């Protein structure tokens, strides 16, 4: 009977329901469909709501009764769903039960403004040799993930999320990050291996998955980066640190320009709606470092995009790069070859990471990012076959296997080795050897001299003479 | 000796030229197809607005 | 219930309903014709009122017409019955053999395995079929681009890879013809029964045939891969196969979605596609997987339009593919069949922590070894083959050798050829490519590798010659 | 008197009213919100309804909710009051700093200063950047634009404006956030905190900062240029002064216009644009402007969207500005820094009698050189430097160490130079091109131009080079 | 009726381009929606409907047939244009001439390279 | 009003891109369907009718004259896109200045073989 908390549906075709009723709804308010389908009140209209349907429209008919929730659009929040695979509204997908959560969230709250917020200034370390020394990232940082498909883009995300655990097992809260994986447009089975992945890892414990997959209806696509962002917004606002990464947003900007063509919204460049840099831009701004009135907690992103054929010049590439605090480019020419992470230093930017790279990291890897651009410029006199030696050496030692993260310790030592030229007399073929032969032996034998630098932050006098000692020491021991 | 290091460098400048026409081959394909794809498109939005304007 | 036609235009019919309306995705029944009509119902455009899309000719249809809600999407027969017969979109025989008779029907759409049922696990499916396996191998329930056209065998190592699955992981196959020409349909089936892969007289058959003709409407063409698929998920689901399906072709799957799309007054995408072209594709593709039950593992013909990677129809599909299978002219030319470019065709599971590190090692040895033998080639036309150092001679060998290796006899072309067919084990693949490299058949002549299976077989063949 | 909410999309809400419509252009207050949510009447629909514009987010309004008029267009304080304080669209404080207590309000809309108002004296600012200075040299009180594709140097550049210009300036500033990142804010704001710009304790405060970033809805972002540029109007005429007025960044408000246009229902124009672009921009920009009663010194940020400088958006800015510096992704690339094209960056008091000859001619010469290396690159890019006249090896060998000399370490970007920041004096900017030109360093290497202040730096770096 | 009665009949359809372009305007003025180069989304299925109808029949049906030859017109050699790619798509091979070659003195001017007979051999005499 | 009071004039228009703009804007404000590029059907006879009413009047009209130099804006260079031909194809020749031109020291910036009058000769003095 009631016309003012329930509505019924006038059509249904192109993804968007038009309501008769509802004549109370807020703007922006979830509905719910008799089939158990959520939706959200878009248009408020003299005669009608258009309302956005979560899930498989196929479900909706004509005359199917629709009734407010009152509430605008939010998702559960919390520590329950560290270890919970959820799908865009928060749902559990994972068969392990409904989600214990007690406090929920908005998908649209606004992002922190100017006050609230201080410089990034804590490392947020990846274990990766190349990002963490080259483009360190700070928490509450944005960095960009971008390259064509299969770059390993993915995989940077993974050992960042897995390089946590050294951190999150300790007893240290303020090292401490939870991480968030928003799948956005993925295969399901390429989503299930991952939590697999970080599971096997025991990485999965301390990381919410949220899940907008292929098959997922374009608006649960759209939602899904909305949602995991709230779940962090949580942690960022309780004095706690969350990481969290979407991929990818290309995917997501795809499904968003299939909502606005199905609402006859004006194409623009790549027939993309005018509002689709806005679609990114208020969600990346609620990555924050939060000052210590606000609680000191912070939320770091990792969007992923995924370019064509290398073209950085593109629209939604350039859009997001003018959101984000630098990018990470990952190039085919490079992974093809083997370049492992396949990361382009030349066009790599971390804008704002530098403050929180720590200062042993500063010590070693200042002078790779010299040694590393005098290389590029000459890509037989003594002094540039110098520069062509060294840095042949250097590519070697930033080349990385998968789900090995590395303690930040772990990393200068071995990033040690070549920038003070204990390499140059090695042929390039026997570096990676070398390194993983060097790693090995400071960790088994040297504890003390790692456990120094991890504590102190730095590699003081007393520890650059023990460095150097045993890197001399193993030179002339190894074959 | 003059000409072994003619018939050398020619054949290198020839290599180099060669590796750089492939180049910038790639590079004016993958421009090309970029218009390719914005001249349809366009094409269609133009359709597009004038239908939906009537 | 039973509605009536309001509007007739071109493959869109418009249906009236008084009572319950036909939820979206139904199959209706027209009434009062010679054959049947079904219309899948697309939207609800209020007032009763639903628009379809025709799945025939729309011709000869009356405003008022009566049209039959059928209850449910478009239902195929499935089950083992459907084997070595051609049905169409509808499920109707058109292989003139008569009626389907299987006790089973199944709904066209249905949604994708959900995340609890999904395989956490990647493995390998082996084909047999030395390139595929050694260098880019496919993965159970994956799904594989192959690139190729006319003459380079496409149709052979279609029809082998059909046998080869059913001998080694007692998996049937189903063929879509996405867009089938219908001469090259009659030309395939005919080709098929001539191979065994389907019989007539007994019932061995191994493949089940899903034609979509280019001269249907665009709805029958966009709706064929979902009912091979269907007739696929059957032995799935229900018989627990490693199940093989083929989709010929992907592209044209693409283009009648693009179509349906703009004849449902969608305002196109980029590059004039439709809108929905990731979810299309996406809501299709995700149903090709591994469950926890089996496995269907799709092969996807795949064209490429203007010879640009970049559109939006093979950006969109590569974003699914697991592996490539690159048939190659030039390969074909060399007499190498099946004529796989081993260095073109890639596979995502080429990965030592997928397929281990011996498999791999081996596979970038052999890749490696035919980069080499490139870079040399220049060096051949110009200083000849007696001029190059003792290392460099030895990898000409053991690539020329490798090259020969990678060839195959096919058991579903002994007829044309008289040879015996080859089916080489994963293990026996991995073996006989790493003991060429090691340099344990260099004294062997070069010919003794071609057209042969395991590496017994190189070693009986070189004993043979005088 | 009082209306009613009759539709919402977006930013974009319908109210209607039963006696007394509300103008175009006023501000009208929703009632019934937590926080002050203005909607701004766009247009008089017709039947008693208007349409408006939302200066922040429209969720959680109902159909039915209660809007009063104003009486005036949105309005913002003005006055010593708004220096060291923050701002938003709508002239609330968000600096968390209690009330900003004026005696003046103004109105964000306001019309253009008429014809017999400009100013026509010209007089060049030097900026002590090597590249601006010689070939685009900006004006005092002119206006200022910075294009710029994503990450290529805008907001770098304009921060080392604000060290180089801003700094050493008897007036007052305002630096207007527009759709930009609010880091950045944050960053700016605590770094005039620490330089003493913006005074917490004092009433010594030389810079407004107003702010309406990347997080804001569509209708704020359209709006903050004008709130920003309103507190700079006051600025100028109600004190007859020297202002300095930064915008970071002005496609912000185009791209802003854009997202509610089609909720506007307008037929949409070129690449989905507004068709309302140009004068909607005119009717902005032309109030950033000198005028007789005082000088605006202005510096703007302008985003081009994919690399695009032929998009509507920058291409109509062009016109808009006294000097333009067009920065270049293909130049950052290169590691050339500020990566001003330049070619492509053009200043209207480039004139020997503004300038002198001198600079005139040294200018004229750079251009000359860089442009005859530029016709050679299509040649060298094939067959290399070898095939090249000895005319030409010259050509290339000086314009490539001018290309380096025009590269620059700013201050503002001393982490990722590894150089100490520079600033040139402009006879000494003048020298260093003059005597490159000359032949006079044609025997020093190239890497000795490149990241240095004065030429003397240059010799002294290839020195150096031992 | 000649296919249908154990005889054999060619037909060209010159040309397909401009038949195309006749069916566009009817779709357009009944207000049919446009798609890209304003062709409606029907024009796929009216081309391959036509050419479907060339056909070789078994001896069962009197061994008939219906041989097809369209003609396209190509606009500045692109043959990824719409209703280029469709007829090439259908059809069982090509026939490309090119202007260049045309006057180069190669007339016929058919690339050889780029032309293919799907069917070929097939359809070939053993002396040729 | 010289024109026809045997007195001569000269109009420049500076620049006819932005008042096509200015129309285009008019236009589809009016709701009047966009076309090329957006812009009006008739935008290239929002510029004929105008630059038309440059003429020379025979010495019964009074001998007056009005003469015009419309201006318009490319977009990197390409005099041959759409806008810039309608307006190429409606006055009696153009003044094709470039930038290239312009940086090698060619001032005024003319590209002597794009440019044309099309009056020639009977516009010039004997001597010239
Ligand atoms: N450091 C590494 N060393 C060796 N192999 C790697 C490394 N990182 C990634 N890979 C491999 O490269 C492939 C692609 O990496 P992935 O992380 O999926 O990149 P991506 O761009 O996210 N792929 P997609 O999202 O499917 O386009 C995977 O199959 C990995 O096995
Ligand atoms: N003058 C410079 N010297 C050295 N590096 C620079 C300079 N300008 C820019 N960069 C580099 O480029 C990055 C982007 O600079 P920035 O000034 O933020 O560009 P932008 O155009 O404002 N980017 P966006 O706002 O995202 O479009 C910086 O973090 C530096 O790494
Ligand atoms: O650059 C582009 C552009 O300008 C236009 C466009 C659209 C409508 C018009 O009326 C017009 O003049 C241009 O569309 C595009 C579409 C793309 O997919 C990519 C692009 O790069 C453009
Ligand atoms: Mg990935
Ligand atoms: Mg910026």
């Amino acid at each position: 009977v009631d016309l003012e908390e329930t509505g019924r549906v006038l059509s249904i075709g192109d993804g968007i329901a038009r309501v008769h009723g509802l004549r109370n709804v807020q703007a922006e308010e979830m509905v719910e469909f008799s089939s158990g389908l959520k939706g959200m009140s878009l248009n408020l209209e003299p005669d009608n709501v258009g309302v956005v349907v979560f899930g498989n429209d196929k479900l909706i008919k004509e005359g199917d009764i629709v009734k407010r929730t009152g509430a605008i659009v939010d998702v559960p929040v919390g520590e329950e769903l560290l270890g919970r695979v959820v799908d865009a509204l928060g749902n559990a997908i994972d068969g392990k039960g409904p989600i214990g959560s007690k406090a929920r969230r908005r998908v649209g709250l606004k992002a922190p403004g100017i006050i609230p917020r201080i410089s990034v200034r804590e490392p947020m370390q990846t274990g990766i040799k190349a990002v963490d020394s080259l483009v360190p990232i700070g928490r509450g940082q944005r960095e960009l993930i971008i390259g064509d498909r299969q770059t390993g883009k993915t995989s940077i995300a993974i050992d960042t999320i897995i390089n946590q655990k050294r951190f999150n097992d300790g007893t240290d809260e303020k090292k401490k990050l939870y991480c968030i994986y928003v799948a956005i447009g993925q295969k399901r089975s390429t989503v299930a291996q991952l939590v697999k992945r970080l599971t096997d890892a025991d990485a999965m414990k301390y990381t919410i998955v949220v899940s907008a997959t292929a098959s997922d209806a374009a608006p649960l696509q759209y939602l899904a980066p909305y949602s995991g962002c709230s779940m962090g917004e949580y942690f960022r606002d309780n004095g706690k640190h969350a990481l969290i990464i979407y991929d990818d947003l290309s995917k997501q900007a795809v499904a968003y320009r299939q909502m606005s063509l199905l609402l006859r919204r004006p194409p623009g460049r790549e027939a993309y709606p005018g509002d689709v840099f806005y679609l990114h831009s208020r969600l990346l701004e609620r990555a924050a470092k939060m000052n210590d009135a606000f609680g000191g907690g912070s939320l770091t992103a990792l969007p992923v995009i995924e370019t064509q054929a290398g073209d950085v010049s593109a629209y939604i590439p350039t859009n997001v790069i003018s959101i984000t605090d630098g990018q990470i480019f990952l190039e085919t020419e490079l992974f093809y070859k083997g370049i492992r992470p396949a990361i382009n230093v030349g066009l790599s930017v971390s804008r704002v990471g530098s403050a929180a790279q720590t200062r042993a990291m500063k010590q070693v890897a200042g002078t790779m990012k010299l040694e590393l651009a005098q290389y590029r410029e000459v890509a037989l006199d003594a002094a540039t076959q110098q520069l062509l030696s060294r840095g042949v050496r250097l590519t070697e030692l930033l080349k990385q296997g998968q789900y090995s993260p590395m303690a930040i310790e772990e990393q200068v030592a071995v990033i040690y080795a070549g920038v003070r030229g204990y390499l140059d007399k090695l042929e390039p073929s026997k570096i990676t050897k070398f390194e993983n032969a060097f790693l090995s032996h400071v960790i088994s034998q040297h504890q003390a001299l790692l456990s120094k630098i991890r504590t102190d932050g730095k590699i003081s006098e007393e520890s650059d003479a023990k460095l150097k000692e045993i890197v001399t020491n193993f030179l002339a021991g190894f074959e | 000796e003059s000409t072994t290091s003619e018939q050398s460098a020619r054949m290198t400048a020839m290599d180099n030229a060669s590796k750089n026409a492939s180049e910038m081959i790639d590079k004016l394909t993958l421009t090309f197809n970029r218009t390719r794809q914005a001249v349809i498109t366009k094409e269609l939005i133009e359709i597009i607005s004038g239908a939906a304007a009537l | 219930t039973t509605g009536r036609i309001v509007a007739v235009i071109g493959a869109v019919v418009d249906v009236q309903f008084d009572e319950g309306l036909p939820p979206i995705l139904n199959a209706l029944e027209v009434q009062g014709r010679e054959t049947r009509l079904v219309l899948e119902v697309a939207q609800h455009l209020g007032e009763s009122t639903v628009r379809t899309i025709a799945m025939d000719g729309t011709e000869g249809l009356v405003r008022g017409q009566k049209v039959l809600d059928s209850g449910a999407p478009i239902r195929i027969p499935v089950g083992p019955e459907t084997l070595g017969r051609i049905m169409n979109v509808i499920g109707e025989p058109i292989d003139e053999r008569g009626p389907i008779k299987t006790k089973q029907f199944a709904a066209i759409h249905a949604e994708a395995p959900e995340f609890v049922e999904m395989s956490v696990e990647q493995e390998i499916l082996v084909t047999g079929i030395k390139v595929v396996d050694l260098l880019a191998p496919y993965a159970k329930g994956g799904k594989i681009g192959l690139f190729g056209g006319a003459g380079v065998g496409k149709t052979v190592l279609i029809m082998e890879l059909i046998n080869n699955v059913a001998k080694a992981h007692g998996g049937y196959s189903v063929f879509a013809g996405v867009g089938e020409r219908t001469r090259e349909g009659n030309d395939l089936y005919h080709e098929m029964i001539e191979s065994g892969v389907i019989n007539l007289k007994d019932a061995t058959s191994k493949v089940a045939l899903v034609y979509g003709q280019m001269n249907e409407p665009p709805g029958a063409r966009a709706r064929v891969a979902l009912t091979g698929l269907t007739v696929a998920e059957y032995f799935r689901d229900q018989e627990g196969q490693d199940v093989l399906l083929f989709i010929d072709n992907i592209f044209r799957f693409t283009q009648a979605g693009s179509e349906v799309s703009a004849l449902l007054g969608r305002i196109p995408s980029a590059v004039g596609y439709q809108p929905t072209l990731a979810t299309d594709m996406g809501t299709m593709q995700e149903r090709i997987t591994t469950t926890k039950k089996g496995s269907i593992t799709s092969v996807q013909a795949i064209y490429v339009p203007a010879d640009d990677l970049t559109d939006p129809a093979p950006a969109t599909t590569f974003a699914h593919l697991d592996a490539t299978t690159v048939l190659s002219r030039a390969i074909a030319e060399l007499g190498i069949y099946p004529a796989v470019d081993p260095l073109d065709s890639t596979s995502r599971i080429m990965d030592p922590n997928i397929v281990g590190s011996e498999h791999y090692d081996v596979a970038r040895g052999v890749q490696k070894i035919l980069q080499d033998y490139k870079s040399l080639q220049d060096i051949i036309a110009i200083l000849g083959m007696d001029e190059l150092s003792e290392e460099d001679k030895l990898t000409v060998s053991r690539a020329r050798k490798i090259q020969r290796f990678l060839s195959q006899p096919f058991q579903v072309a002994e007829v044309f050829t008289g040879h015996l067919g080859k089916l080489v084990p994963l293990k026996e693949t991995i073996k006989g490519f790493q003991q060429i490299l090691a340099g344990e058949y260099d004294h062997l002549p070069e010919q003794a590798f071609y057209m042969v299976g395991p590496i017994e077989e190189a070693v009986a063949k070189a004993d043979k010659l005088a």
